[PDB]
């Protein structure tokens, strides 16, 4: 559920 | 503040607008320069129209402006910079001059003079070979080796024209920027003007692509 | 999940090196391209200023996008500031003017061949002057959803303090909520679908017009070849970045116990996607080097 | 042939028959002219903006 | 003694002139003006800029009032510029697009304009109809006309491509007196302030004095080694400066009949287009081909200043009668005012 | 060079009338036009002005908005349409061509004019010293005029013009910008002044020199007129 924000932690800024 | 200067600057805008319209109109028309020795009168009378001679005509909704400067008979160096912005140069030579006196050697010197010219380094050259009928009759009797000691080939127009084509453009120490558009002068019309028309649009297209960064 | 997401070190050091190579290439390529255009007044006509803005755009998207992309990879955190509301915006606005001005270049190039006549001009055309201002104003006004759509929210991840900036999962504005749902579609149907629909189409019209005589056909063939590669390179460069945002909205589910394993491929696909996307801004100076022999003297000088 | 050469010789002899003045005198005259009109030369001596018609 | 005697009469009596000049050269100009205080660095700013023209500007001339100037370009338009307020006084559409010279009459009623065509037409600026139209056509030349400068309201003097110069009368439009001395192609012509003598230069690296009244070279100078196209008189009329294509400016006096100074720099290898003195003659301005215009001292010969405000070549520049400002034109269709 | 005007006559008050002026012998397109009126008992009065390129159009305060002025360069005709004119509009109307540049001669030519009869601030006033003065041939006569505002412009040019109007003839331009003389004007006429008070001097007056002197203004744009000085032989 809320774990999807972990992907945005290491994702590029775009 | 101004009292009559307001009308003075108003005249300037009216004057400036006229040159802008005139300058835009001049930009729409294209300019060509005629170079040759002796041979060019028939060329200008095919392209239907003291000092220099300026001819104006329109073909296929394109304004063609031509310059005849071969009658100057003065020093070419001190006024060749005026034609720096010319789109193309129409170089007309007489093939029959090989049997007259050495004449073609002067044409090559003239061709080498403006092919390597600094002001002409970005201007294409259109080569015209006149006296097509005269060459056909007299090429079988006289040898082309008279003015071409190194040349050794069949006595035939096909070989004779090719060697002339080989020699002329070889004189273009800039095979990349320039573009030589050789042609054979024909007595009948509707074909010589077609070649000139097709020649200029190639230069503009290449010039347009050069500005756009393609060439 | 039994495969918690963690970028491999072997795929991190290699990504840092390749990003640096594009960084140094873009700085040298863009500075040289802008310098020659400004220094020489002759290279200030219609199509020249169109390339200059795109080159200025290529000057961007490399000093604001890639410097923090590699920095985020090595740091694995966001302590730079709270700012992060702009990196996204000017960075996507920089994508707006590099994608769209490529279409604008096709507009000027089409008139260069279709009109071997109206093309004559004493100086900078009025349409180009209108376009160069319109082309900029469109992207900045189209990147405003990403302006105030980013904030700082701190989650808890097994007793750790970490600040992650992203789009708001819930947005007060109704339009912004639609933007979040249609993030991938808008990011792909405009930056990818549109250029492939006009730049490719208008370049296709060149062949039917320019092509459809020894030095005529041969010289013209290379022009078509060197102009189709420009749209092929652009499509290939931006493909990995755009492709790894559609997988998040097509096959990414919330129930299968393999999200971490699947997202590891997605995460690394975004890492080299921006590297390829940044290389796209690096292609025009390279393209202007392999072709356009006029620039040979400018680059040498 | 003959006219092109005889006329040149006559013109050269007429030019040579003219008088000459020492270079020192000419240099002194030029220096005196430059110094006398030095105060009236806006190029050498800058003109104040109030008295300059071309001042912006 | 046939043709051989003429060469002997030419080789000899030529050594007499150089022997006389060598014996007369008691001291050089640089060896006496050493006590003169240096001018120092000269800085000029573009006070006014003119952008009406759309083609390369070839020649310009200043009016008597020091306010109106004539600018010529290959586009076929003559522009009378109001340098004070930057507007255009008049626009004259020329029949021949190519133009290499333009002159403004001292009275101001007439102007001159000519180029590759052997005719430099004269236009009336004070017609009753209010328009500018041709008045006379001087079509007696053979080569391209390079410079025709106004002598008075009824007399003009022209220089053409051939080795001839002509003086015309406006009322009749005929060559009243002709000159045939140069052996090359005359490029630039200058007039003495007294309006009785004039000097011109040609491609044969020689400048020859001529009198409008009599009609014969009074003196010649062969101090150069390349084509010369820039020559102007001193304000006092007893000397003149000549610019050539070898980046050398030489000052020739009318008393010693020999060169008296050679302005040159190692860093300059380009040619010179036009040369013009200041009001007092202390400052000499030369137009060079390296996209730059230089300022030299007539006495000390130092780089007083550099005017590099033109992108292309400075084909012409002029100085007003009062020396208030300097107007220069180049191939960028732009004119700049330096003072 | 002729300016033939037509369209005048007797018009009932409150009506509409168009006056057409045809210009020949000169470039009408490059010349700005001015319409002026002169009352039968009073002096001349400015009405309207149109630029050479029809860019700037100006009107007098008394006839602002009421009148219309247009030019046709291909037809080379100046049309002045007047509507709802009152009893004070009856006058003789003149057309003047003027060109504006450095060294120009504005108001150099004056039209024949047409009579027009009808059935029954922020401006500077030229305080003329007198309305008439007797003169004799062979003598020098000096007339004086005054302006409520100094005409010395910032560019150093004073904008005052002198006009000679012979009886039964169109007015002629004598001196423009207070410092130079128009073409065809004898050199005897001269002007002087310090920018507020102006003096026009005529030396060795002849029979043809008789007429009415009119002073104009160009520092601002009300285009006012003086009372006029009548010369008696």
């Amino acid at each position: 559920d809320e774990e999807a924000v972990y992907f945005a932690h290491l994702d590029i800024i775009w | 503040l101004s009292a009559e200067d307001k009308a003075a600057v108003e005249r300037s805008k009216m004057i400036d607008r006229n040159l802008r319209e005139d300058g835009e109109k001049a930009a729409r028309e294209v300019k060509l320069l005629l170079l040759g020795a002796g041979g060019k009168s028939t060329i200008v009378k095919q392209m239907k129209i003291t000092g220099i001679v300026e001819t104006h005509f329109t073909f296929k909704d394109l304004h063609f402006k031509m310059f005849d400067v071969g009658a100057q008979r003065s020093e070419r160096k001190k006024w060749i910079h005026c034609f720096e912005g010319v789109t193309a140069i129409i170089f007309c030579v007489a093939l029959s001059d090989y049997d007259l006196v050495n004449r073609m050697h002067e044409s090559m010197k003239l061709f080498d003079s403006i092919c390597n010219n600094k002001w002409f380094t970005d201007t294409s050259i259109i080569l015209f070979l006149n006296k097509k009928d005269l060459f056909e009759e007299k090429i079988k009797k006289s040898p082309l080796t008279i003015c071409y000691p190194e040349y050794a080939g069949s006595n035939t127009y096909e070989e004779a024209a090719a060697y002339i084509q080989c020699q002329f453009e070889d004189l273009n120490k800039r095979k990349d920027t320039k573009e030589i558009y050789t042609h054979f002068t024909c007595s009948t019309d509707t074909k010589n003007v077609q070649f000139v028309f097709d020649a200029v649009t190639d230069v503009i297209i290449k010039n347009n692509l050069k500005d756009c960064g393609l060439f | 999940c039994q495969g918690p997401i963690e970028i491999k070190e072997t795929f991190k050091y290699i990504n840092t090196v390749v990003s640096c190579l594009v960084f140094v290439l873009g700085i040298i390529g863009n500075s040289t391209l802008l310098r020659i255009i400004y220094k020489n007044k002759c290279m200030r006509n219609g199509p020249n200023i169109l390339i200059a803005s795109l080159a200025l755009g290529d000057l961007l998207h490399i000093v604001i996008d890639i410097p923090i992309n590699v920095y985020k990879l090595l740091a694995e955190d966001w302590p730079f500031g709270a700012m992060c509301k702009l990196v996204p915006f000017i960075q996507k606005a920089s994508v707006g003017i590099t994608v769209l001005s490529l279409c604008a270049l096709s507009i000027d190039r089409y008139r260069a061949v279709a009109s071997w006549s109206r093309i004559k001009g004493i100086g900078v055309p009025k349409w180009t002057a209108v376009e160069i201002v319109l082309i900029w104003v469109v992207s900045v006004v189209l990147a405003v959803p990403e302006a105030i759509g980013f904030d700082i929210i701190t989650m808890d991840y097994k007793g750790s303090y970490l600040r992650i900036c992203l789009l708001h999962p819930v947005q007060k504005t109704a339009f912004m909520q639609f933007y979040k749902t249609a993030k991938d579609w808008w990011l792909f149907s405009f930056y990818f679908c549109l250029p492939l629909a006009i730049t490719a189409f208008f370049y296709t019209l060149m062949t039917c017009e320019m092509l459809r005589l020894n030095d005529h056909l041969k010289q013209r063939r290379e022009v078509a070849k060197t102009v189709f590669c420009l749209v092929l390179v652009f499509a290939l460069c931006w493909l990995p970045l755009h492709l790894s945002r559609i997988l998040k909205l097509t096959l990414y589910n919330q129930n299968d116990p393999n999200r971490c394993e699947l997202l590891s491929f997605l995460l690394v696909l975004d890492y080299i996607g921006i590297n390829m996307a940044s290389l796209n801004s690096c292609i025009n100076p390279i393209a202007l080097y392999l072709v356009s022999k006029r620039f040979k003297n400018c680059f040498k000088s | 042939s003959i006219a092109q050469a005889r006329k040149l010789v006559e013109q050269l002899k007429m030019e040579a028959n003219i008088d000459r003045i020492k270079v020192s005198k000419a240099a002194a005259d030029l220096m005196a002219y430059c110094e006398a009109h030095a105060k009236e030369d806006p190029l050498l001596t800058p003109v104040p903006a109030s008295e300059n018609p071309f001042r912006e | 003694s046939e043709l051989d005697q003429l060469r002997q009469e030419a080789e000899q009596l030529k050594n007499q002139i150089r022997d006389a000049r060598k014996a007369c050269a008691d001291a050089t100009l640089s060896q006496i003006t050493n006590n003169i205080d240096p001018v120092g660095r000269i800085q000029m700013r573009t006070r006014r800029t003119l952008r009406g023209h759309l083609a390369k500007i070839y020649a310009m001339h200043w009016g008597t009032d020091s306010r109106l100037l004539v600018s010529a370009s290959q586009d076929g338009k003559l522009i009378i510029w109001d340098s004070y307020t930057t507007n255009k006084v008049h626009a004259i559409p020329l029949r021949s697009s190519w133009v290499m010279t333009c002159a403004y009459a001292p009275s101001g009623n007439y102007v001159a304009c000519g180029g590759l065509d052997n005719i430099c037409s004269i236009y009336n600026l004070k017609t009753r109809e209010g328009n500018v139209r041709v008045s006379r056509e001087l079509a007696g030349h053979t080569g391209y006309l390079s410079c025709c400068r106004f002598l008075d309201d009824n007399q003009i003097v022209t220089s053409s491509g051939d080795t001839t110069c002509a003086l015309w009368d406006i009322e009749t439009g005929q060559q009243t007196t002709t000159f045939t001395g140069h052996t090359g192609d005359v490029m630039s012509l200058s007039l003495a302030p007294d309006t009785r003598l004039f000097v011109s230069g040609a491609c044969d690296a020689s400048a020859k004095l001529w009198d409008v009244r009599e009609g014969m070279c009074r003196q010649t100078f062969t101090g150069h080694e390349s084509d010369i196209n820039a020559i102007c008189f001193f304000p006092n009329g007893n000397a003149f400066a000549t610019g050539s294509d070898d980046a050398t400016c030489r000052l020739f006096d009318l008393r010693a009949d020999q060169e008296l100074m050679t302005y040159s720099h190692d860093n300059i290898i380009c040619g010179i287009t036009s040369v013009s003195f200041s009001k007092s003659g202390r400052l000499l301005l030369a137009g060079y081909d390296d996209f730059n215009c230089n300022v030299w001292d007539a006495l000390k010969a130092d780089r007083a200043g550099v005017l590099a405000g033109h992108d292309n070549r400075v084909s012409c520049l002029g100085v007003t009668d009062d020396g208030m400002a300097v107007a220069t034109g180049s191939w960028d269709s732009f004119l700049k005012i330096w003072n | 060079v002729q300016l033939v005007e037509s369209g005048g006559g007797l018009v009932q008050p409150g009506g509409s009338r168009k006056l057409s002026c045809s210009a020949s012998g000169f470039a009408f397109s490059s010349f700005g036009m001015h319409w002026v009126r002169q009352a039968p008992e009073k002096g001349l009065e400015w009405v309207a002005y149109i630029s050479s390129g029809s860019g700037t159009i100006y009107y007098a305060d008394t006839v602002k908005g009421r009148f219309t002025i247009s030019r046709d360069d291909p037809k080379n005709t100046l049309f002045l349409q007047m509507t709802s004119l009152r009893s004070e509009d009856t006058a003789m109307y003149y057309c003047v061509r003027s060109i504006y540049y450095y060294g120009s001669s504005p108001f150099d030519f004056w039209g024949q004019g047409t009579t027009l009869t009808v059935s029954a601030s922020a401006d500077i006033v030229m305080t003329q010293a007198t309305s008439s003065v007797p003169v004799t041939p062979g003598e020098s006569v000096s007339i004086s005029c005054r302006s409520s505002k100094s005409l010395l412009h910032s560019n150093g040019n004073t904008y005052l013009y002198w006009f000679l109007q012979r009886p039964g003839q169109s007015p002629q331009l004598l001196i423009y910008r207070m410092s130079n003389l128009a073409s065809g004007v004898p050199d005897r006429f001269s002007g002087s002044g310090s920018g507020t008070a102006f003096t026009l001097t005529i030396s060795r007056l002849e029979a043809e020199d008789v007429g009415v002197y009119y002073c104009m203004q160009h520092l601002e744009y009300p285009l006012t007129f003086g009372a006029g000085t009548k010369l008696e032989l």
